[PDB]
């Protein structure tokens, strides 16, 4: 009887853990992707201000297993939204403003 | 004059030891 | 003959000196290798701890955001 | 032309090093030995 | 034999990685010097143009 | 119980990898933003000594832009100050 | 708050022989180590009222170490810290750094580390040496490099003796000093500079003695060390510690070579007659004849000065005296810093050594200043080294003992660079 | 476990080998390109500079 009731409890716990873990992972990914979207919005605003005020002359916004490749693509996109071009521009510009 | 033969053996192992000690110095630096 | 034997004695003392130098260097090298592997183990443990802290961190951030939404 | 005359120079165009050189020499020697052994 | 291979591969990888680190840092500094020089010469050209105007 | 443990371990590992990669990306982005805000602060402080002349005309009296000729108006302003 | 004390070579351990007598007299510890909080910096307590110093004395020649092993202070020290080599470095940088230097440094360091472990809170190292010889210069350079590699962030104070401009004992000390600056500049963090001839003249002028032995020099340098460390131990109005020294007296990373002065360095018969109030001891601490180094501050400018007042001092007369010093004309501060002073006061009056030369004075002042008046010393040493290096003289000894040429090339160019750095930071 | 370690370490060894070689080639080309490239931007502004002159 002990092992039978233990089996039933194990099944119920299995279901509960499945639901809880899936929900938690989904929710945390959603929250943190919203956070990084806010950060990249801030970066875009900074880039626009820098160009239009100092030296842009023109500023243009960008456009916009399986889960693993999806997430890798997402992070790569959101970190490559701003290019080495712009990073070097910012560094040299900072030095020039200093002098 | 087998003294000279044993001396020559000492000289050869001396050269080998020099090379090995150079190796160990580089080893220590990188470690 | 005496010249050759003096050369032999000089070779013997030089060999002993070089052997002592080699022994000291290799013993120190062994100690360095032991130190390096143990500190690498420590660094790996630190990496694991940092990852666990990050997971706890975003858990706490999730809780904060949920309570903020309720407010 | 007077302002043009003024300032033409701007108009026109260790131990740490020794230690780093020592370390690079040692590591280069080790690489020499390493590829020597790898080749033979 | 496999353990011996582990030791050898680990050591040679470490030394190669150290060489990579050194070359990367000083290639970075050389690139920075090149960038500074090109910006400086363009500044000089612009100043010459302003004087000409 | 084996199924239990395997599933829970898989979830833990995926959470680990997500958190680590996301943290690295955020650190890089925050570094970029800090550089940008330092640049803006330097510009703000520098424009205090500018006269109203260059406060209202800092540039002079349509394809993409290359990095070499990327700062020409700023160099014009620099040359005016010189 | 504790600080470790290491003494390398004849001069360093001889100075320490008076430093520890002065310390025991200050803290009331009997020579055997008994007293019938304030000492924790210099001593560690144990037993039934027993205290032992936080010092090591290491030297190659055991002839002098036996003197401290037998002379009335045997019970004071731990009978392991008294390191003894086998034979002197013979004024040879290579013999003290490469030949014999590699054999005693292990036993020295494995003892320094355990003393540091015993120490509750580490706050600094202080190293006594003279660059006038091999045993001091080479071995101290090696050990200082080893400590910089091991600890690194902890402060280091080298109380270093240069050779006098003309009153010189050794013949190879130009070589040795030029080869020891390569560490004394790059590895230590604060250099407190001495010179034998300056103390000779100081005690000839004020202490009215014409034939001063090494005892007088050691005593009036131990007094400077005690006045330096008094702020760590005793209570004061404006206590100033080692990190204060570092942050206030080192404007640039490679400019740390500071002079020193003490006043009143007075006899026992002028003490009653001549008055030693603050407003005049401060002035008496600024004349070029009261500098413990044979240098002329009028030939340069003062970067930053620091004053320590032991004894009965009120913090307003110091302000008045500093105002007078600034309004004076014979001295000229570097135009960089308006606030060029680092005041500090204590409460324990100067501690007389019975049978000594100084007197029971109510108060005293120790001044340490960083100024451009030392490029002259560096230049004179460089010149008197280059001239002997011209004919390739005395160099075969170093060549056979381990040096080849690069040591001398890099030391020469390094000293040139240091002199140029002082020149360019001057104006 | 030994064979997986061999395979991973060998892959890392080779990949770092090509990366080291390519960064060394970048060094070699940059050193030559340094002097030549600076004059190029001067000629870029050379046309307008000569027109103004
Ligand atoms: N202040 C002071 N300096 C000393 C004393 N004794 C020696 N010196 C200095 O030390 C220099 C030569 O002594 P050292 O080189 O230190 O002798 P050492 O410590 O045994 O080192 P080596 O001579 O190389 O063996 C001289 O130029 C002196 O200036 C001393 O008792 N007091
Ligand atoms: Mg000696």
């Amino acid at each position: 009887k002990r092992i039978t009731e233990q089996f039933k409890d194990l099944q119920s716990k299995f279901r509960h853990f499945e639901l809880v873990d899936t929900k938690k992972y989904k929710e945390v990914w959603g929250m943190k992707e919203a956070d990084v979207a806010a950060l990249v919005r801030q970066l875009l605003q900074a880039d626009k201000v820098l160009h239009e005020q100092q030296l842009g002359w023109d500023w243009r916004p960008p456009d916009d297993r399986r889960a693993a490749e999806r997430e890798q693509e997402f992070w790569s996109r959101m970190t490559h939204v701003i290019s080495d071009k712009h990073t070097r521009v910012w560094g040299a510009l900072e030095k020039q403003l200093e002098k | 004059i087998g003294c000279q033969q044993e001396l020559v053996g000492l000289q050869n192992e001396n050269g080998g030891l020099t090379e090995t000690l150079a190796r160990l110095r580089a080893e220590h630096t990188v470690l | 003959v005496k010249r050759a034997e003096d050369d032999l004695l000089a070779a013997r003392r030089a060999n002993t000196s070089l052997r002592a130098d080699r022994a000291k260097l290799d013993e120190t090298i062994s100690t360095l290798k032991l130190e390096n592997d143990m500190v690498s183990r420590q660094v790996k443990g630190s990496v694991e701890a940092r990852e666990k802290a990050l997971v706890d961190h975003d858990v706490l951030a999730l809780e904060v955001k949920r309570l903020r939404d309720i407010l | 032309v007077d302002l043009e005359s003024f300032l033409p120079s701007r108009l026109l165009n260790q131990r740490k090093e020794a230690a780093v050189q020592r370390d690079l020499k040692a590591i280069n020697d080790l690489l020499d030995t390493a590829k020597g052994t790898a080749g033979r | 034999n496999a353990e011996r291979q582990i030791k050898n591969l680990e050591w040679e990888n470490e030394v190669l990685s150290q060489r990579f680190s050194k070359v990367q840092t000083e290639r970075d500094e050389l690139y920075g010097k090149f960038e500074a020089s090109i910006y400086d010469v363009q500044q000089k050209t612009g100043l010459k143009s302003a004087l000409l105007e | 119980k084996s199924s239990m443990d395997a599933f829970r371990a898989g979830q833990a590992e995926r959470l680990k990898q997500l958190s680590l990669a996301s943290s690295g990306a955020m650190e890089t982005l925050r570094g970029k933003l800090a550089v940008a805000e330092n640049v803006l602060k330097l510009a703000e402080l520098a424009r205090k000594y500018e006269t109203e002349q260059e406060k209202v005309l800092p540039f002079w009296n349509g394809s993409e832009v290359d990095e070499w000729d990327y700062l020409n108006c700023f160099f014009r302003r620099y040359n005016k100050a010189l | 708050r504790e600080v470790i004390s290491i003494h390398i070579g004849q001069a360093g351990i001889q100075v320490g022989n008076a430093c520890w007598e002065l310390y025991c007299l200050e803290h009331g510890i009997q020579p055997d180590g008994q007293m019938p909080d304030a000492f924790n910096t210099f001593f560690s307590e144990t037993g039934a009222g027993k205290h032992v110093p936080r010092c090591i004395f290491l030297d190659l020649e055991p002839t002098v170490v036996d003197e401290v092993r037998t002379g009335t202070y045997r019970q004071l020290f731990h009978p392991e810290q008294l390191i003894s080599g086998k034979e002197d470095a013979a004024n040879n940088f290579a013999r003290g750094h490469y030949t014999i230097g590699k054999e005693i440094v292990d036993l020295a360091l494995d003892r320094i580390r355990k003393l540091a472990d015993n120490c509750t809170g580490l706050q600094g190292f202080l190293v006594f040496n003279a660059v006038g010889g091999g045993t001091g210069s080479g071995l101290g350079s090696l050990l200082l490099e080893r400590l910089s590699v091991d600890y690194g962030k902890k402060s280091k104070l080298g109380f270093t003796v240069y050779p006098s401009p003309q009153v010189s004992t050794a013949v190879v000390e130009p070589y040795n000093s030029v080869l020891s600056t390569h560490s004394l500049l790059e590895h230590t963090d604060v250099a407190v500079m001495l010179d034998n001839e300056a103390i000779y003249d100081i005690c000839r002028r004020s202490l009215d003695i014409e034939r001063p032995t090494y005892t007088n020099l050691n005593r009036l340098i131990a007094q400077v060390i005690s006045s330096l460390t008094a702020s760590l131990r005793f209570d004061g109005a404006l206590n100033v510690d080692i990190t204060e020294f570092q942050t206030n007296l080192v404007p640039y990373p490679r400019i740390h070579f500071m002079l020193s002065s003490y006043a009143p360095i007075i006899s026992a018969e002028k003490a009653y007659h001549e008055q030693l109030s603050v407003a005049e001891i401060t002035n008496a601490a600024f004349e070029p004849a009261s500098m413990m180094v044979k240098c002329d501050p009028r030939h340069g400018k003062y970067m930053a000065c620091c004053l320590m007042y032991r004894g009965d001092v009120v913090p307003k007369d110091v302000n008045a005296s500093v105002a007078t010093i600034k309004t004076k004309r014979t001295i000229q501060f570097v135009d960089w810093c308006p606030t060029g002073f680092k005041c500090g006061i204590n409460y324990q009056p100067p501690t007389v050594v019975p049978g000594g030369d100084l007197a029971k004075v109510q108060r005293a002042v120790c001044m340490i200043s960083n100024s451009t008046a030392i490029g002259e010393i560096f230049s004179r040493l460089d010149h008197k080294f280059d001239l002997m290096y011209a004919k390739r003289a005395f160099v075969h000894w170093y060549v056979g003992e381990g040096m080849e040429e690069g040591e001398f090339s890099e030391a020469r160019e390094d000293l040139a660079a240091l002199e140029k750095d002082f020149e360019e930071v001057g104006a």
